[PDB]
């Protein structure tokens, strides 16, 4: 068994769509356990200035309770049979999904249905959940790292939709009606825009057949079963500098444009990622890391973590890196930073790119590495590319990267571009806009 | 702020700012500020009448 041949033999994924517009995938193997869920192509892009954090606001109450089962009712019953409710609320992309033994896939996907159609939307459980996420925010107002992200997103992409948090305003938190969630769930909780996905040992039939016994509600109007292409966001080269010294470290987050979702540039980005990689001080690996600029910050001592990213969407997207740093290290770190950025560009390896390339491919593999992770791949996958790329795709697709292809994709998005900033706590020693602006050519 | 970009740059600007000035007095009145008297060599009997100074 050859990692071809093992890439070949895995089930291939099945794909029917109901006359309402959802569509319902799902990949067997022989699992007495398996994961189903809705992946709904909804989230805070979709929000307004009035209503932003609606989608968040919901996605307290989509556990709370139905109308054909009050809150108690509902728990018990998933409770009772052992299955894990989990889900989230992100800028571009939703999720509700169960973890349960594959004997129940039917009646968990009543109880998905019957979550996203029917949520009670408890006038009292509303103001309760009110507090909660009051409370949230002023929990992740501690994480620097995701405080950092929100503000790569609010002057990277400023003046747009993408500037807005996934959690939303506090003002909106503490004004939402009863209404604005109901009008939220009417609006974008749609077939069209739903996906029903299943991993596990699952009979793809008896899936969509429980699946054409709930998810049903079809539609009349042309209005109802189009899916609403969204404003394009403008990328902005800027930076926002958020300083407080009484912060033990700093965390500094740069970035360009990236592609967005269907552009095949994004495989050779993260090829690129991968070869920068990413790094913390409880890597043992030590100043021999092939990743150069991990090896730099263990030599010199330059941060306590960094780490590459490629964040897609539907037309947009950042590229760019985050470290965290103590405040007399930072401007050495920004300057190795960009310098690795420019040797992508600039002086990329065949060497470099075929560590980066297997890297690369047991990493993707690891993003299948049980019912819940293969679920969300099938989930954003046939929301983002409209169908599921096998492993072998995209090995195929790794497989042509070369060092040539690294050096004139980087280039064509990072070189001599003008890139976002984020700064948060004590940033005194980052030099100004204009020497990292500099840092972005030549190398 | 860093020196670099920030008065390198205006430094240079500041510096062509006050070299036309100076090439402008230089090349198109180069006597103005001096004594026609310097175009007389030093005679050690003859005081000129109006001493002044630069
Ligand atoms: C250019 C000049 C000059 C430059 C600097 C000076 O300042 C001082 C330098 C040393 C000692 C005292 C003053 C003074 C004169 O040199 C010079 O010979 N003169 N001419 C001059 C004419 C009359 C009286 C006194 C001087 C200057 O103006």
């Amino acid at each position: 068994a050859t990692y071809a041949q093992t890439l070949q033999n895995i089930p291939e994924t099945n794909v029917t769509t109901l006359d309402n517009g959802l569509r319902v995938a799902s990949e067997e193997s022989s699992q007495p356990t398996c994961t189903v869920g809705v992946w709904i192509g909804a989230g805070s892009r979709y929000e307004n200035e009035k209503n932003n954090g609606a989608g968040y606001f919901v996605e307290h109450l989509a556990f709370k309770g139905t109308k054909k089962r009050p809150c108690a009712a509902f728990e018990k019953e998933v409770e009772s049979m052992g299955a894990h409710f989990n889900g989230y609320t992100s800028r571009e992309q939703t999720a509700f999904y169960i973890k349960a033994l594959s004997k129940d896939m039917p009646k968990v996907v009543e109880l998905l249905a019957d979550v996203v159609q029917n949520c009670a939307l408890e006038e009292s459980q509303i103001e309760k959940e009110r507090g909660v996420i009051l409370q949230e925010l002023k929990e992740m107002d501690n994480d620097m790292t995701n405080v950092t992200f929100d503000y790569l997103h609010a002057t990277a992409f400023q003046g747009t939709a993408l500037a807005r948090t996934v959690e939303g305003t506090t003002e909106n938190i503490k004004h939402l009606t009863r209404a604005d969630l109901a009008s939220y769930i009417d609006t974008h909780f749609k077939a069209p825009r739903m996906v029903l996905a299943a991993a596990g040992g699952i009979s793809h039939k008896e899936l969509v057949d429980a699946a054409r016994q709930h998810f049903s509600g079809v539609s009349f109007t042309y209005k109802e079963d189009a899916v609403p292409i969204l404003p394009r966001c403008r990328f902005t080269g800027s930076e926002i500098r958020a300083r407080d010294d009484a912060l033990p470290v700093a965390h500094v987050a740069l970035a360009v444009e990236g592609p967005g979702w269907a552009d095949p540039d994004n495989v050779v980005l993260h090829v690129a990622n991968a070869i920068i990689g990413r790094y913390d001080r409880t890597f043992g690996g030590g100043k021999h890391l092939s990743s150069r600029l991990a090896a730099l910050a263990v030599e010199h001592k330059l941060c306590h973590s960094f780490q590459t990213f490629n964040t897609s969407y539907s037309d947009t997207g950042l590229f760019g890196f985050h470290f965290v740093a103590d405040p007399l290290s930072i401007d050495d770190m920004m300057f190795c930073a960009q310098g690795e950025w420019m040797r992508l560009c600039t002086s990329t390896t065949e060497s470099e790119v075929k560590r980066a390339k297997n890297h690369l491919r047991s990493a993707m593999v690891a993003q299948l590495d049980g019912t819940t992770p293969v679920c969300e791949t099938i989930g954003s996958h046939l929301l983002n590319y409209g169908r599921r790329i096998s492993l072998e795709e995209w090995d195929s697709r790794i497989s042509a990267v070369d060092a040539r292809m690294v050096r004139d994709v980087c280039s064509k998005y990072i070189y001599d571009k003008c890139p976002a900033l984020a700064a948060v706590g004590p940033i005194e020693q980052l030099l100004d806009y204009n020497r990292i602006r500099s840092g972005m050519y030549w190398i | 702020i860093p020196f670099h970009p920030y008065y390198s740059f205006k430094d240079i600007l500041g510096l062509t700012l006050m070299l036309t000035p100076f090439l402008t007095l230089a090349l198109f009145s180069p006597n103005l500020l001096g004594d026609p008297e310097n175009f007389t060599p030093a005679n050690p009997l003859v005081t000129p009448p109006h001493i002044k100074p630069e």
